[PDB]
């Protein structure tokens, strides 16, 4: 036993590497960035028919122009999402403008590595967050997707998958992704790929999908709108 | 029991199964790492401290090699043990003495200063996060009612007033020498004779340091080489 | 093992393993090169892309008009340090109405990063910086480390396979002081290109350049803006 | 620092709090202590461990503590820890009385203390208090009551119960002899001596070795009395007389 | 050892190995020396060049800690620099509270107590550095102090720290420094550095020289370039 | 800012071993005796006096807390000194609020409670001492003991430190409740003689008494007189 | 103050203190919730029986506010703490918004409390799960569950505690429109679910009508009425 | 004046093996009477009472805070508090607020719980105690009360004569004070009993 801020001989923080291992236990989430908008899609991973599927939220609205898909330890993600929300509203309060997707991601990523046990203020964070995040949104740079992991590294991505089946899903995303791809193609592609990589047979109640478009605010798809896109299978 | 150990009782100041504090016992061994011995004796008229002055090098400025310290103008001190620890305990003593005078309007009694330093050492024997200081302090001064005083405290937080005493590598041999001498019914002579016997050296005046306080001249005084020489010469002629 | 988990435990060889292990974070970052002439300081960096669809990682950050940095090691520590540096530069302009001298900023980094190397439960910063600046004493290239030590450099390279860059920089450093700016950047790029596997080449996707000097505020060049520096093309 | 930390407030692999369980072993070895609810009162009966020697007998009891006008308690476990907790109970009781100008309902006092005990098992990295308590009292909401709490900060109300040495054996005896809805202070006192006579394996039970306190109501006022040694001898005699008719 | 993981733990023989291990970090450092003479103190440092890419001047190991006090260091350089800041703060505060240049002895004792405080606790580690403090004034004369990681502080006629410590001390002992001047001693400091330098094991070094004396009017200053170079030339030619 | 975790914890068998080990320090300490007479209390202790070099009168084991309360201990002396200072400070705090000298029992409760803290509080060990506390208030004598756990007990007579088990059975076959103070001094000294080794003088035992006139140490010359008859 | 990290990651991404808190829940008394059409029911296993226990003092079903209540499985002391914090919060919400809390709101509050105790220095996680039930302003009935990790979900019906695995298996097969058409059957569905591992404390909340607890004479009616039916089925 | 805002008067008086304490019954706010049964004398013991005049909110707060402290004292000590000791306890509580005081000036009357010796005292609002062998007064009609007491009080009065004296002293005092009165309550405290009376009194 050793402290939460110990480096390994390879130059990584044990706790961060281990938090990255927790992401591999999460459900798969997919993001795709097109010139017409970004879409976020996530495997819900229903563990019983008694569970209400709509009470699983893994895509969340940050602001009207920004959504967030998460994988890993879901409870950990709450404080990050709240922080993203509060930051975008603070930016709006002060500057009377919308915050960029990259700025929101950056602010959240600055919380990654703020854990420890002797510097330590309240009972502030004792360990890293076991979460990866995809922030998808629209600002004046146009449509944009960013990925963040527990190390605080964040980066823009044309398409990205996270969670258990991300290696495979990412391989399928390299194959289908092109820059001139439409949003409706990107939606179908991501559903096709979730279908492959999911352990449960895909249907309209065990996935979630959301978009953000230049024209339009963050939109979570309904059972009915999902059924429409599921028909192509 | 008999040298038994459980848990962390050799690493921090917790009780061993016998009720011992091994870390405190080890602080006593740290005292002997310096390799020096110190002696102090009290008469009716004066109190004296003598210690070894080892200057192997001579690239050293020998005026800065000393274990004799002024605490107040009337309180002197010899430190035996780890040097930096010793210096720290001297600062604390100076601070305690100045503060006493500020609050109470009269010079700290030697017994009170010693007690205070011992009470502070005690805290390190009971709180796990710091070590004891590996050092021993002997204090001399004149009290207005009791006369000359010598006091010693140690890393266990024990303290006492003495007729004579010693510290460091040859403590037990100096104690025996002083015991057989005190058992019968000149204070600087006794101190330097004791030290010279137990080390078997017969000193040059630059190989010891001597500090005194007297009823007539209560200001702590450090002897010069010449003054020490005059005592060494006076002993040599028996 | 009993000496390698705490920055407050000296080993019997007079080492602190946690600091050495933090230094491995920087050896594993992608390489960057720093060099200077009489008039300019330039940074050049290789950016990694986690996949083909990911964007290449930022390696070069603006600190003030007269200072920029290149990073290797944990990005999050790089951002925290860069924010500290930015703040010290603002403070100095607030108080004195003049740029903070580069050597004084580097000292401040040394003090700040040394602190956690001596306290229980804290850790070194796992980031190494190359710092390009210009002030009254002319161009500078400094290097900072997880040990909190820092160095003033004619040129330097850090990160993976940077030993190759170092060897190129030594070979040509007697030329640097009198290079015009294009020559100097060409030198940086060649040193960086030595760190690359024989198959791999410098592209506009993977090179980032930072420049400051007598005529020029700290400026960052990415993507289409590095093309003028790459052609260029001395080698073979 | 990490190296020396016991880690007193963490779970074991089976969802257990080891320090709590070990405290409960300390209590299992302490002087036996029972309480019995009757229709017209409540009692506590405890084995004395300060018994005897050249001891001096200076306080009104050894292990029975008055908490306020309407409540008393007894303890089993680490005595010094018990002195901290009973002192805190008194304070909680007076804080309630300050604020509401009526006495603290018995259950609310127990609960307040149990929250402190719980906290010591969840944060702070300290050892828990090695104490179980029986509480007796009267309040205007539920009348005569008896409660038990333990080092986890768990508690419950009881019609009769036991803590300390040979508890399991005492609770057997009570389950059989205790008449729900039909006990008096006189029948509960006899039952107490019966159970203490079984559970003190220190064979021929004596008055010098037990403490009994009763809590009753008289003229709209709560009365809390520690039985004198003449009353305790007299009840032991009536239990010795009662063993035969049985022959 | 059992036993050697914390400065708050004595070993059974009464040692504090975390302090000893810090001493080892200094004893692996290249050598610095100080010499006190008739009219000042001179410092010299063997500054290893780990790369030819570094600037001539980089990793200075000689610092001004007040206008009248120089500091010469060996060991972990970040710990040394932080100690130079403590010394600076102590001298600055002294002037503010009492109104005059801090006496060297008093600054040495104060900074040594600070070093000492890092040798008692599991919460912190000992400094991995030893350092010398030098000054000159008309009232106090030339003074040279040295402090090690235990916080012990002594005054010296001549002193050496780092890996060729003992070899340096035996060369220093051949000088009659009491009767010599700074202008003479620089040459001898350079000479001694070239002797103890192991030019097989670790090629290439810069010599770093500073002084404080009558000839600088009690100011601590770099030795001027032309004088350094003549002392280097003397040292080099004395070797051959 | 400290070690915040406890250093005394429960073992699997429910023991607090740091306290048990503190008790072992007490048991290897120098002997102490307390006897409650009808009209007074006596405290006596052996001075572990090696070397003729000590000034015997320079430090004391038997100490006044107030005019009417005194102390002795067995175990580690420097720990005792801490508790003497706190008891004194507690006695004055009480006097400032109530303007009445602190009853012996109230003083013991407050001191025991400080001892309890050191069995639970972060980063410390218990005290390796047991105290004996004597006093006179409400026209009546008191004798108490307080242990490293912070538990206390009221005694008619007791012994602690080396050879205490035998001291207690000695007192058991020798104390009565109607015994005068001058006689109780005699038997206290006899109880120490049971486990002395070395031949007693008035310079290597220390005796304190408590009665209506208050608490004080006996002088060397008073002890010497009681030592004639022993 | 105690700044030790207690819950940390292990090498394969696990938070072991949280998993151990979860083992404490699995050794707790079984608790079952079913969301009916216009009723919501909670029931819980024995505790000990024990003839001498005052039944009132050990209920494992608790009102949070007029329109929300909960049951728990796991460490009872820990539960009391969570319960009081939620009660405090229901009153804050009422204060600052002048509506009663939704069942979700307070579920979400309890969950983030629990999550904080998995990511804060000096604290172990809470050793409990909770079933939280009630009605929103619009009349929609609600059953939520929380666990020591701070995860929370809505359920049609669910169990927690010892033998939650099998009881959840039973509910999956037995929860149908027919079993919850009326209130009597909804209540029976809970009691049959418990009798599968199990005595039995039980309580109901009707739309608007506030929390009724049953009643050991009214309970053993349903006990005998299911027990004799699982003998005909042999 | 802050002390005249609610008005009110209390006194205590010493006899032969007995003490008396009395108070007016008015609670008013400046000119307005609000209530005529307001309690100002609080038992602190079977044979020991404290009467408080001054600002009514602090009369109540001091009584409640004191009782808190006394209840803990009695639980922790063997015993019932001595009169002199209650005085010190009150002094201490008031002087804690030395720089933002409670606006109340108490009187204490009791008998020692062992010796049954009579005790009276008063304290000022920052806790200066005054013990006397005759009488003490506190309130808006202190001068009126001193005139009566100084003229009527004699030594060694039996319970009956003590009652008549304290009553006549209070009644005639408060009848020269606009903001004291609306009734008077008197407690006579003896070894074996407490006698509590309300007096027939002017209600203007
Ligand atoms: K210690
Ligand atoms: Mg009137
Ligand atoms: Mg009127």
């Amino acid at each position: 036993d050793r402290g939460v801020n110990t480096f390994s001989p390879e130059g990584r923080l044990f706790q961060v590497e281990y938090a990255i291992e927790a992401i591999k236990l999460g459900s798969t989430a997919i993001g795709i960035q097109t010139s017409e908008g970004v879409c976020l899609a996530v495997e819900k991973r229903i563990t019983s028919p008694l569970m209400e599927p709509s009470s699983i939220e893994k895509i969340v609205e940050i602001d009207a122009h920004i959504g967030c898909a998460m994988s890993g330890l879901i409870a950990d993600a709450k404080t990050l999402i709240d922080k993203a929300r509060v930051e975008t509203q603070n930016h709006w309060f002060t500057y009377n403008e919308t915050m960029t997707v990259e700025s929101v991601t950056q602010a959240v990523s600055n919380l990654a590595l703020q854990f420890g046990e002797e510097d330590a203020d309240p009972g502030a964070m004792s360990r890293p967050f076991g979460v990866a995040l995809l922030f998808g949104g629209v600002d004046e740079k146009g449509p944009q997707l960013f990925h963040m992991d527990p190390s605080g590294t964040f980066v823009q991505c044309d398409a990205r998958a996270i969670g258990s089946a991300s290696e495979g899903a990412q391989s399928s995303l390299q194959e289908v992704y092109h820059k001139s791809m439409t949003l409706k193609e990107a939606i179908k592609s991501s559903l096709i790929i979730l279908k492959q990589v999911m352990e449960e047979k895909l249907n309209a109640t065990n996935i979630e999908l959301a978009t953000v478009q230049p024209g339009q605010n963050f939109h979570m798809f309904t059972k009915e709108e999902l059924e429409e896109v599921i028909k192509d299978i | 029991s008999r040298g038994s150990s459980a848990g962390f009782d050799r690493h921090i100041t917790i009780f061993s199964p016998e009720g011992r504090l091994y870390q405190v016992e080890y602080a006593f061994k740290a005292i002997n790492q310096g390799g020096l011995t110190s002696v102090a004796v009290r008469g009716k008229d004066c109190a004296v401290i003598v210690t070894q002055k080892k200057v192997p090098d001579k690239l050293l400025d020998s005026s800065t090699v000393t274990h004799l310290f002024k605490i107040t103008e009337n309180i002197g001190c010899v430190m035996t043990g780890m040097t930096a620890d010793s210096r720290s305990q001297v600062q604390r003593a100076r601070y305690e003495a100045a503060n006493w005078k500020y609050k109470y309007g009269y010079e700290i009694p030697v017994d009170m200063l010693c007690k205070r330093i011992a009470d502070i050492s005690q805290v390190y024997t009971q709180n796990a996060e710091m070590r004891p200081l590996g050092c021993c302090m002997i204090l001399i001064g004149i009290d207005e009612e009791q006369g000359p005083q010598v006091y010693k405290c140690d890393p266990a937080g024990y303290y006492c007033g003495f007729k004579a005493t010693a510290a460091g590598v040859k403590q037990t041999e100096s104690t025996s020498f002083l015991e057989k001498k005190v058992k019968k019914k000149q204070t600087v002579e006794t101190a330097i004779t004791c030290l010279s016997t137990v080390l078997s050296i017969d000193f040059k005046p630059s190989e010891i340091e001597v500090g005194v306080v007297t009823v007539e001249n209560p200001k702590f005084r450090i002897l010069t080489e010449a003054e020490i020489d005059a005592h060494l010469v006076a002993l040599a002629e028996r | 093992n009993q000496y390698d988990n705490d920055v407050t435990v000296w080993s019997p060889q007079g080492r602190i393993h946690q600091i050495e292990y933090a230094m491995e974070a920087v050896k594993q970052g992608s390489a960057t090169v720093g060099l200077k002439s009489k008039t300019h300081a330039v940074l050049v960096a290789l950016k990694r892309a986690q996949s083909e669809l990911a964007a290449h990682q930022k390696k070069i950050l603006h600190v003030d008009n007269h200072i920029g940095i290149s990073i290797a090691g944990l990005t999050a520590d790089a951002r925290l340090l860069c924010n500290f540096m930015r703040q010290e530069c603002l403070d100095s302009r607030f108080v004195f109405d003049r740029p903070l001298p580069v050597s004084r900023l580097v000292s401040l980094i040394g003090s700040k990063t040394q602190i956690p190397t001596q306290r229980y439960g804290r850790r070194p910063y796992g980031v190494g910086l190359l710092i390009a600046g210009y002030d009254d004493m002319g161009p500078h290239i400094f290097q900072t480390c997880p040990s909190a030590n820092y160095f003033d450099c004619r040129a330097m390279s850090i990160g993976a396979r940077s030993q190759s860059a170092r060897t190129y920089l030594e070979r040509h450093m007697s030329e640097f002081m009198e290079c015009n700016l294009n020559e100097l950047v060409k030198h940086g790029l060649r040193a960086l290109r030595e760190t690359l596997p024989a198959e791999q080449d410098l592209t506009t996707k993977n090179v980032s350049i930072g420049i400051v000097g007598k005529d020029l505020e700290f400026t960052i060049y990415d993507d289409d803006d590095v093309s003028p520096f790459l052609e260029g093309l001395e080698e073979r | 620092s990490r190296r020396y930390d016991s880690r007193t407030t963490i779970f074991s692999p089976e969802g257990r709090l080891y320090q709590v369980e070990y405290a409960m072993e300390a209590i299992g070895h302490a002087g036996t202590c029972l309480g019995i609810l009757a229709n017209d009162g409540v009692l506590l009966a405890a084995e004395r461990r300060n018994i005897h020697k050249l001891l001096d007998e200076v306080f009104f009891s050894e292990k029975i503590y008055k908490l306020n006008e309407d409540m008393a308690c007894s303890v089993a476990g680490i005595t010094s820890d018990a002195n901290v907790l009973t002192n805190e109970l008194r304070l909680i009781a007076q804080r309630y009385l300050l604020q509401y100008q009526e006495p603290i309902p018995c259950e609310q006092l127990v609960t307040a203390l149990c929250d402190i005990k719980q906290a010591y098992t969840q944060f702070g990295g300290k050892r828990p208090f090695g104490v179980s308590l029986l509480y007796i009292g009267w309040d205007k909401h539920y009348g005569f009551q008896l409660y038990q709490s333990d080092p986890s900060g768990n508690y419950g109300g009881w019609k009769a119960t036991c803590i300390g040495n040979n508890s399991a054996a005492a609770v057997s005896m009570l389950k059989q002899d205790y008449k729900e809805g039909e006990m008096t202070l006189k029948s509960a006192l006899a039952l107490a001596i019966k159970v203490l006579n079984k559970t003190m394996d220190v064979s021929k039970l004596s008055a010098e070795k037990v403490e009994i306190a009763t809590l009753t109501r008289e003229n709209g006022k709560t009365v809390i009395r520690v039985l004198k040694q003449k009353e305790v001898e007299q009840l032991i005699k009536k239990h010795e007389e009662e063993e035969a008719k049985a022959e | 050892t059992g036993y050697d993981l914390s400065a708050s733990t004595f070993s059974p023989d009464g040692r504090v190995f975390q302090v000893e291990y810090a001493m080892k970090a200094v004893e692996n450092s290249s050598t610095a020396i100080g010499i006190r003479c008739k009219d000042g103190v001179v410092f010299g440092v063997e500054k290893l060049v780990l790369s030819k890419l570094y600037e001539e001047g980089s990793n200075k190991r000689l610092f001004n800690v007040d206008r009248h006090v120089g500091m010469a260091v060996a060991g972990l350089l970040a710990d040394a620099r932080s100690l130079a800041d403590i010394a600076r703060e102590e001298a600055s505060n002294f002037r503010s509270n009492f109104g005059y240049n801090i006496p060297l002895k008093h600054l040495a004792d104060r900074v040594a107590m600070y070093v000492h405080a890092y040798t008692l606790y599991s919460a912190v580690r000992p400094f991995g550095c030893s350092f010398m403090l030098g000054s000159y004034s008309v009232n106090d004369g030339a003074q040279l102090y040295m402090i090690d990681p235990s916080g012990v502080s002594y005054g010296y006629w001549g002193c050496a720290i780092g890996k060729a410590r003992q070899a340096a001390k035996t060369e220093i002992e051949k000088l009659q420094m009491k009767e010599m001047t700074c202008r003479d001693i620089v040459k001898e400091v350079a000479k001694i550095i070239y002797i103890v330098h192991d030019e097989v094991k670790d090629k290439a070094f810069e010599l770093e020289l500073s002084w404080v004396g009558e000839l600088t009017n009690g100011r601590h200053e770099i030795v001027p370039k032309d004088i350094r170079e003549e002392a280097e030339k003397y040292a080099k030619e004395s070797l051959k | 800012r400290g070690y915040s975790f406890s250093l005394t914890t429960f073992s699997p068998s429910g023991k607090l071993v740091q306290i048990e080990y503190a008790l072992a320090a007490v048991a290897g300490g120098a002997p102490s005796v307390g006897i409650k007479a009808a009209n007074g209390v006596v405290l006596a202790t052996e001075k572990k006096q090696k070397s003729i070099l000590y000034d015997e009168r320079s430090v004391h084991k038997v100490e006044p807390i107030t005019k009417h309360i005194g102390l002795v201990y067995s175990g580690m002396g420097p720990d005792y000194r801490v508790l003497v200072h706190r008891a004194r400070k507690l006695a004055q705090q009480y006097y400032l609020v109530y303007q009445e000298p602190i009853p012996t029992a109230q003083l013991v409760q407050r001191v025991a409670s400080v001892m309890q803290e050191y069995t639970q509080s972060g980063g410390v060990r218990p005290f390796g001492v047991s105290l004996l506390i004597c006093g006179w208030n409400e026209g009546r004598p008191y004798l108490f003991q307080s242990d490293p756990s912070g538990a206390y007990f009221a005694w008619k007579a007791t012994a602690m430190g080396k050879n205490y088990v035998n001291g207690k059975t000695f007192l058991e076959k020798r104390y009565n409740e109607d015994l005068e103070l001058e006689d109780a001094i005699h038997t206290a000294i006899l109880t120490l003689k049971e486990s002395f080794e070395g031949q007693m003088t008035e310079d290597n035992i220390e005796v304190g008494i408590c009665n209506e006139a208050g608490f004080r140490r006996l002088t060397p010359t008073e002890v010497k007189d009681y030592l004639a008859a022993i | 103050s105690y700044d030790r990290a207690i819950t940390v990651f292990s090498p394969d991404g696990h938070l072991f203190q949280v998993e151990y808190a979860q083992e404490a829940v699995k050794k707790g008394s079984t608790a079952v919730g079913v969301r009916g059409r216009d009723i919501v029911v909670l029931g819980v296993e024995k505790k000990s029986v024990a003839k001498l226990q005052d039944e009132r003092t050990v209920r494992k079903i608790c009102a949070l506010d007029d329109n929300v209540c909960m049951a728990f499985a796991g460490l009872t002391a820990d539960a009391r703490i969570v319960i009081n914090r939620a009660r405090v919060e229901c009153q804050s919400h009422r204060l600052t918004v002048e509506d009663p809390v939704t069942v979700e709101y307070i579920t979400r509050y309890i969950a983030s409390l629990k999550q904080r105790y998995t990511q804060s220095n000096g604290r172990r996680p809470f050793g409990i799960s909770a079933l939280i039930v009630g009605f929103d302003f619009d009349g929609t009935p609600r059953l939520y569950q929380t666990d020591p990790s701070g995860t929370y979900h809505a359920w049609k019906a669910n169990a927690i505690g010892r033998g939650a695995k099998s009881v959840r298996e039973f509910l999956e097969k037995n929860y149908t429109d027919e079993a919850i058409e009326t209130d009597d059957l909804t209540i029976k569905l809970v009691i049959k679910a418990l009798l599968e591992v199990v005595n039995i404390e039980l309580a109901v909340m009707r739309r608007d009508q506030s929390l009724k607890i049953l009643n050991p004479e009214e309970i053993e009616k349903y006990v005998a009425e299911i027990e004799k039916e699982k003998e005909e089925n042999e | 004046s802050i002390m005249s805002y609610n008005g009110g008067a209390v006194m205590a008086m010493k006899g032969k093996n007995c003490v008396a304490i009395a108070a007016d019954r008015r609670f008013g706010i400046q000119a307005q009477m609000v209530t005529t049964d307001f309690q100002k004398i609080f038992p602190m013991g079977d044979r020991l009472y404290i009467g408080l005049a001054g600002l009514a909110t602090d009369v109540q707060t001091v009584a409640q805070r004191l009782k808190f402290r006394l209840n803990l004292y009695e639980l922790k000590e063997g015993r019932q508090i001595k009169p002199y000791t209650l005085m010190s306890m009150v002094a201490n509580l008031l002087y804690e607020k030395r720089f933002g005081p409670y606006y109340t000036e108490p009187v204490i009357a009791g008998l020692d719980p062992k010796t049954f010796k009579p005790f009276i005292c008063s304290l000022d609002l920052i806790g200066c105690p005054m013990v006397t062998d005759d009488f003490v007064v506190s309130g808006t009609c202190a001068e009126q009360m001193y005139g009566m007491c100084e003229s009527l009080w004699e030594p060694n009065m039996d319970p009956d004569h003590l009652f008549e004296t304290i009553s006549q002293a209070m009644l005639n005092a408060v009848d020269r004070d606009a903001v004291s009165g609306m009734g008077v309550i008197v407690h006579i405290i003896e070894k074996d009993k407490i006698t509590t009376r309300t007096l027939k009194a002017r209600m203007d």
